[PDB]
């Protein structure tokens, strides 16, 4: 290893993560990436799950936020762990057929590019377009880099989209947690413990739920 | 050479003498291997300090506050922030600097540097004794310090299990026992108060009840090894 | 030249004053071949260290119920403790011989194989499991003060204690079954009726041990 | 190594390069059954097919039951669906099995004739053209072509994770057949509702208390 | 409904055998008083058979005129009408603990033919050998079927034979 | 003792404790599950 930032300081660690990977601090205590085959697999997964989880936690505070502020939607008030019950235009069964359908589109396109990197950067119609050569899996650019991003500050970003990506993960498990607990919105329990700090703990609340 | 435990002994080949406090008493050898005897000098370290600040603690809250006897002062507090919101803060604050004081003391070399302030850190220090900023104003040489350190904090260990063997006895807190004991000499020692002989035993009985409420619960508070009690 | 325990008598060929507690007993040669002797060592090591823990749990439980609190004899502490606690007694004793068969076949195959249980199969733990000598495993989970390790002296006047001690204990607790089924009562009790007068109460006077009078 | 009992002395047969190239060889054989490689390679090709079997149906009887007791679906116990399915069905269970039977038949036929000379079912002209895609593969009870449709087996990287994947689930679910199986004749209740009373009360529902497992306890 | 027989459980001739012993056991017990050894051994006794018929009507066994249970040898009436555990299944019980010591005994006469005095190790039993056999055997039928398969199990023509073949 | 376990490994002796050992376990079988005229458990 090298003097890199670590999960614990001091800490021996493993080796084979040696910070070409952004967001690498060492932390493998069950060496699930020891393998560089299935390390190259869980850098595009943790980067998935992170950017869903980013749009996830986005997508239930700035409603929950939107909401409490006062402002005025049809679907304004309805809990994330409720808003599929809601009725919309379409059915759900419609939208997921729909969103499938679509993803199965981009997802394949995506793993088109992480089997074989360089492949996926032509459209099927206007070849015209393209995406720059030289990308790697899970950064393509180009139109998925339109407002000019990546000419340097690059390493920055991306530790910086790994670091905001692995907290919204742990908010998405939050939100998970608390409403299965709680069973309240997110904020609603933000406020809760803001209300009083010290009778609102976790443990106060298990304990007091048992 | 070096002031003994025994004056007349022969301290344990591995006690050399270099150590603050090394009077030559390891009758058991805990301390033989090197590995062990960097731990248990940790351990003496913090166990002096703790009980220190402990015994130094009990003794103010008792001239300051003797409404409160410092046994039951755990159920007499009634703060505003709650038992578990206290208990959250100091757990997690406490699993901080241990963890890191733990990390200093496995890889030595490990942990001198400010997690958030790069430009601050600890200059090489020895294992037990940090030093840098929690130890500004060090009045005199290091050495005899750090003597005087462990000698009043082997005193302070045993300082603090009187305090608690005093106050399951007596029931009172340590300078109530030594008014205690300043008023009638003869008669309030362990001596005077319990007695085996083959044919009987007059054990002592608690002064602290065996459990208390604390809030809709019920804290089991036992005598700590009573039934060896003589 | 050693000490023996029965003086004048010279000590078998296979007891060979090296292991802990060896006094040359042997009437029977049942420990006459070597690898016979190693498990039987293991076996007294064992059988006197669980022995030390059974006198002295008996012996701590005894006092307390002696001095009046709550605790009940050693004859009847396992009803009490699955009838205070609604334990299932066979759930607890599945439990305790599910991690009593894991521990003890570590150790049958440390005996088998005494190089195995140091490769790092359990958890990663390698040097924790190594064993220094047979009945001796020592290490940081076995022997996290490190006794063993340092002074060689004093740990094999410990080996000679422990073995010693563990004699006692397995007699003590031999002692305590005997004196529940003569006297029906703790073993503390029968201290105590004997400290009372030693003359007139012992087993001589129990009509049980001494059935002629 | 990797052994079943780190201090064991592993059978020689299980150390070979012919077995040590196995899925899941972590040297159990206590009874020796694999001591003939004729016998080990038979009994690797058995432990594949019970393997897969029991993880489709333990699958088909642990998912479904899930969903049941989550409400996705209303699937009965796997030890009533028998039943079930035949009383909503199209056919008597004898015809359905005598189908089944020789539907079965054949294609563990021609992967009988495949063990029995490996490769053999390529014979060109026996299918119509397919035979061409029943050559299998380098390795027995790992056929690919059309059974590998999304290609994973064409890396030589993730290959040997995946047979000790597929084959370390199979033998966990041989096993959580076998529990069933058990848990059925045990308790009475289905697998998932097994799990829940468990898990409400552990220390009082195990196999310790019902009253068959241990009749002396 | 078999060959004539009728169930134990429909029987009278199997209830008056039930009453019959009863009886026999009770007049026994007349002689002692309410908890004697001899009036618990009795009692006892009774309960074992009570039981016991209980436990035979409870099995589906048939009686015939005598009310004796009989037992169902044939595969196909034993399997049509649930007599299976009556001849057919310890049948198979019985094959596998009989080959289980058959293929035991054979192991360690194998075993034990490669040493140089094996007569003396059969007269002498190598009982960690025999132990480690006698619980690897408990796979007997597979093993021998694979020895059957590899043409090993049997000998070839180096036995030995009189002068007229 | 080698002697003394070899001789207790002789044809009669390991035959008495086999049959001793077989014996019990049929009598302790019959005694727990008494009259097993037919196999219905
Ligand atoms: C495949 C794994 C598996 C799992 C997860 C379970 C889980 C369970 N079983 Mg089942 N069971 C299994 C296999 C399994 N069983 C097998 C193979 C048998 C036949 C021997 C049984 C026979 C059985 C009976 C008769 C009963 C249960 C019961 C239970 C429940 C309580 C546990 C207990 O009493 O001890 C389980 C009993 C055993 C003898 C242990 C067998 C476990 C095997 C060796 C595999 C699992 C070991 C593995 C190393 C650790 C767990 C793996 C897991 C993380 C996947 C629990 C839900 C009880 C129940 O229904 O309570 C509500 C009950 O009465 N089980
Ligand atoms: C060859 C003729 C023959 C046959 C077929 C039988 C058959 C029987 N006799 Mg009769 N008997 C015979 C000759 C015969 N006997 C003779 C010659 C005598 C005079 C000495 C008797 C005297 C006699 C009496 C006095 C009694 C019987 C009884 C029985 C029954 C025994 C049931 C039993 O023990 O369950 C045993 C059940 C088992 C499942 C045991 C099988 C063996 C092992 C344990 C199975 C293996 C399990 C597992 C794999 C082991 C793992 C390893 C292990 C080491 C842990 C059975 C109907 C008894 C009865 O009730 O009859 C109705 C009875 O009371 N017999
Ligand atoms: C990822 C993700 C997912 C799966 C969802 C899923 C959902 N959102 Mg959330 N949301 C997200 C991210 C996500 N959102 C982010 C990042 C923001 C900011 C929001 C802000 C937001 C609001 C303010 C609302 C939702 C609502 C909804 C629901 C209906 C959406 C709809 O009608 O289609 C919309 C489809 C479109 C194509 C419009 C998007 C236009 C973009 C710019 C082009 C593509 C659905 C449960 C609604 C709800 O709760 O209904 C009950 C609602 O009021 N979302
Ligand atoms: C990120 C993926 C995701 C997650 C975590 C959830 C989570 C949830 N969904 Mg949603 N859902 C999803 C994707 C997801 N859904 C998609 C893609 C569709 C199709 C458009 C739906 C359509 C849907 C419906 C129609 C309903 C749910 C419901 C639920 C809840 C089920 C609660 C339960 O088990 O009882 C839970 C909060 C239910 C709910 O909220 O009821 C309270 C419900 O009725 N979901
Ligand atoms: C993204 C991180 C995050 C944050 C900021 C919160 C915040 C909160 N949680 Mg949630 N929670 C999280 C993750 C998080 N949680 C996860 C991953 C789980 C699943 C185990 C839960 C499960 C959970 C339950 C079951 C409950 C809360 C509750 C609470 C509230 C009181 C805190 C408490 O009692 O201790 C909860 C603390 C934890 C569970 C520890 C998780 C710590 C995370 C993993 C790392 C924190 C990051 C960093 C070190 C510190 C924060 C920095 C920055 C955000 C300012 C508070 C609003 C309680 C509530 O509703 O209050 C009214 C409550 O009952 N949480
Ligand atoms: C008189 C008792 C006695 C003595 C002298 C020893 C001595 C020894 N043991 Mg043994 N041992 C004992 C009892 C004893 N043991 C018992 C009862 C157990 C079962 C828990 C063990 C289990 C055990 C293992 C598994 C191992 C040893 C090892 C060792 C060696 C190094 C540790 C040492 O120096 O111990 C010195 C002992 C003392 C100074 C005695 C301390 C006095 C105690 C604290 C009295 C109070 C007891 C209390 C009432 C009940 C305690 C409960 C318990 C669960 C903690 C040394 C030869 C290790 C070894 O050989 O390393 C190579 C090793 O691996 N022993
Ligand atoms: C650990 C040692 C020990 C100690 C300190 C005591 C102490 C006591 N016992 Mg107990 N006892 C012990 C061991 C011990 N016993 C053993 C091992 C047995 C079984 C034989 C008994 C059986 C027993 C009974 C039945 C009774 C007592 C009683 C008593 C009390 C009065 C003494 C008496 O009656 O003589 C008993 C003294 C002994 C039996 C001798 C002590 C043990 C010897 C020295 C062990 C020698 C073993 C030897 C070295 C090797 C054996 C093998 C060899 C034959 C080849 C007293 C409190 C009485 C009581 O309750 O008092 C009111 C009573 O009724 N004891
Ligand atoms: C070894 C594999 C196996 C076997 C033998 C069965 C057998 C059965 N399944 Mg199960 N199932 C399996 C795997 C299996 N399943 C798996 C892997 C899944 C998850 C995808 C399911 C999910 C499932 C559901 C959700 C249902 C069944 C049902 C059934 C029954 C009717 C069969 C059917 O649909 O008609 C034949 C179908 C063909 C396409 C041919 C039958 C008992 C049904 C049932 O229990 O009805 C009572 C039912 O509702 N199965
Ligand atoms: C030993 C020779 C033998 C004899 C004489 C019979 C005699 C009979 N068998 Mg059985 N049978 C036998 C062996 C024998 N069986 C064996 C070894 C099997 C294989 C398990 C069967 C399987 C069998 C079946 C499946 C059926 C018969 C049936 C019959 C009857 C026509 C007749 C009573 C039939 C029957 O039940 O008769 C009413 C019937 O359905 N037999
Ligand atoms: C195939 C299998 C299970 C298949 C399950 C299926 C099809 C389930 C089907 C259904 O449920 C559904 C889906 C829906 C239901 O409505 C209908 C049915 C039809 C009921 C289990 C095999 C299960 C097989 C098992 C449990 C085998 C266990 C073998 C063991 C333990 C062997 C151990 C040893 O042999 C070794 C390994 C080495 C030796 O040296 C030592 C010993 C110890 C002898």
């Amino acid at each position: 290893d090298a003097a890199l930032p670590s999960w614990m300081p001091g800490a021996d660690l493993p080796g084979y993560l040696n910070g070409t990977l952004p967001g690498d601090f060492g932390f493998d205590p069950l060496y699930l990436g020891q393998d560089p085959v299935k390390l190259k697999w869980y850098a595009q997964a943790e980067l998935m799950n992170a950017r869903f989880a980013m749009l996830a936690v986005a997508g239930i505070l700035v409603p929950e936020l939107l909401s409490n502020i006062g402002f005025s939607w049809p679907g304004a008030g309805v809990a994330w762990y409720d808003a599929g019950k809601f009725e919309y235009f379409a059915p759900a069964s419609s939208l997921f057929g729909v969103q499938m359908l679509l993803f199965a589109w981009v997802e394949i396109r995506r793993y088109q590019d992480f089997v074989k990197p360089g492949s996926a950067n032509q459209d099927p119609i206007f070849t015209n377009n393209k995406l720059p050569d030289g990308n790697e899996p899970g950064y393509p650019g180009g139109i998925f880099d339109p407002f000019g991003w990546s000419k340097g500050d690059i390493k920055s970003l991306k530790l910086k989209e790994i670091k905001n990506g692995r907290l919204a993960m742990l908010a998405f498990a939050g939100f998970i947690g608390q409403a299965y607990t709680t069973g309240t919105t997110p904020l609603k329990n933000l406020s809760t413990h803001l209300a009083d700090p010290w009778s609102t703990t976790v443990w106060q609340n298990d304990l007091a739920r048992l | 050479s070096r002031p003994l435990w025994l004056p007349g002994s022969t301290p344990p080949a591995h006690l050399k003498g270099d150590l603050p406090g090394d009077f030559g008493f390891d009758p058991l050898g805990l301390g033989a291997n090197a590995e062990s005897l960097k731990w248990f000098k940790e351990s003496e370290l913090v166990h002096s300090r703790w009980a220190m600040a402990a015994v130094a603690g009990i003794l103010v809250q008792e001239i300051v506050r003797p409404d409160v006897f410092w046994y039951n002062a755990g159920k007499e507090v009634e703060s505003p922030l709650g038992p578990l919101g206290l208990l959250a803060v100091e757990f997690f604050l406490m699993h901080w600097v241990e963890v890191r004081r733990w990390q200093d003391l496995r890889k030595p070399g490990s942990v001198d540097q400010d997690p958030i302030f790069s430009q601050y850190k600890l200059p090489p220090h020895e294992v037990g004794y940090p030093g840098g900023v929690f130890a500004p104003f060090i009045p005199g040489d290091l050495a005899e310090l750090k003597v005087k350190e462990i000698k009043n904090g082997r005193l302070a260990m045993l300082a603090f299990v009187g305090f608690v063997m005093a106050a399951q006895v007596t029931g009172k807190g340590p300078i109530a026992a030594l008014q205690e004991h300043l008023a009638d000499p003869w008669g309030t020692t362990i001596f005077s108060k319990a007695a085996v002989v083959p044919g009987q035993a007059v054990a002592p009985p608690c002064k602290i009840p065996a459990s208390v409420s604390y809030k809709g619960i019920e804290i089991p508070t036992p005598c700590f090894l009573q039934g060896l009690w003589p | 030249v050693r000490p023996v325990w029965f003086p004048g008598n010279p000590p078998p060929a296979h007891l060979d004053g090296s292991l802990a507690g060896d006094y040359g007993f042997d009437p029977l040669f049942l420990g006459q071949e070597p690898q016979t002797l190693k498990w039987y060592v293991q076996a007294e090591l064992v059988h006197g260290r669980f022995a030390m823990l059974g006198a002295a749990g008996i012996i701590l439980t005894s006092i307390g119920a002696k001095v009046g609190l709550g605790f009940p004899e050693w004859y009847d502490a396992g009803k009490v403790v699955v009838e205070k606690n609604n334990i299932d007694f066979p759930t607890l004793m599945v439990i305790q011989f599910y991690l009593m068969g894991w521990a003890e076949t570590k150790r049958w195959y440390d005996f088998k194989n005494p190089g195995s249980q140091a490769d790092g199969s359990f958890l990663g733990f390698t040097e924790e499991f190594k064993g220094l000598e047979n009945g001796y495993p020592g290490g940081r989970f076995f022997d996290p003060m490190g006794l063993s390790r340092g002074d060689a002296a004093k740990y094999q006047e410990y080996k000679q204690k422990e073995v010693k001690n563990g004699r006692l204990a397995m007699i003590a607790c031999l002692g305590f079954a005997a004196q529940y089924a003569a006297t029906g009562k703790g073993p503390l009790d029968n201290l105590a009726d004997h400290l009372a007068d030693p003359n007139h109460v012992n087993f001589a006077t129990n009509g049980v041990s001494i059935p002629i009078a | 190594r990797q052994s079943w009992l780190p201090g064991s002395q592993i059978p020689a047969h299980l150390d070979t390069p012919a077995a040590q190239a196995l899925a899941g060889n972590f040297g159990f054989d206590p009874l020796g059954l694999g001591k003939d490689p004729v016998a080990l390679r038979w009994y690797q090709q058995a432990e594949l097919i019970h393997c897969r079997t029991a993880m489709a149906g333990v699958a088909g009887i642990l998912i479904p039951g899930l969903l049941t007791k989550a409400g996705a679906l209303n699937v009965p116990e796997w030890y009533d669906a028998g039943k079930v399915a035949i009383e909503n069905s199209f056919a008597p269970w004898g015809s359905l099995l005598a189908v089944q039977l020789f539907l079965c038949g054949f294609v563990e036929a021609k992967r009988w004739q495949d063990i029995r000379k490996p490769g053999s079912q390529g014979e060109p002209g026996s299918f119509l053209g397919f035979e061409a895609s029943l050559k299998g593969t380098s390795e027995l009870g790992y056929p690919g072509g059309p059974f590998d449709p999304l290609g994973l087996s064409k890396e030589a990287d993730k290959w040997a994770d995946w047979k000790l994947k597929e084959v370390k689930n199979g033998r966990l679910a041989m096993l959580a057949f076998l529990g069933f199986v058990a848990q059925k004749y045990a308790t009475g209740a289905g697998p998932v509702d097994n799990l829940a009373a468990h898990l409400k009360d552990p220390w009082h529902v195990n196999y310790a208390t019902n009253g068959v497992s241990l009749p002396f306890l | 409904d078999i060959a004539g027989l009728t169930p134990c459980s429909e029987s009278k001739a199997y209830a008056k055998l039930e009453k019959k012993e009863l009886k026999t056991l009770e007049k026994r017990l007349k002689q002692y008083e309410a908890d004697s050894a001899p009036a618990v051994a009795l009692k006892a006794t009774m309960e074992r058979t009570k039981a016991r018929f209980a436990n035979y009507a409870k099995a589906g066994l048939l009686c015939g005129n005598d009310g004796l249970p009989h037992l169902i040898a044939d595969p196909g009436l034993a399997l049509k009408y649930g007599h299976a555990g009556e001849v057919f299944i310890p049948t198979f019980g019985f094959l596998y603990v009989a080959g289980y010591i058959g293929y035991v005994g054979r192991q360690y006469l194998i075993a034990v033919k490669g040493e140089a005095k094996p007569t003396d190790k059969e007269i002498i039993i190598d009982v960690p050998l025999a132990t480690k056999l006698a619980w690897q055997g408990a796979g007997w039928p597979l093993a021998a079927v694979q020895e059957l398969q590899r043409g090993t199990l049997l000998e070839k023509e180096e036995n030995i034979t009189v002068s007229p073949r | 003792m080698k002697d003394f376990t070899t001789y207790l490994s002789t044809a009669p002796v390991i035959a008495t404790i086999w049959f001793t050992f077989t014996a019990g376990l049929l009598i302790e079988i019959n005694r727990y599950f008494p009259d097993p005229l037919v196999f219905s458990f």
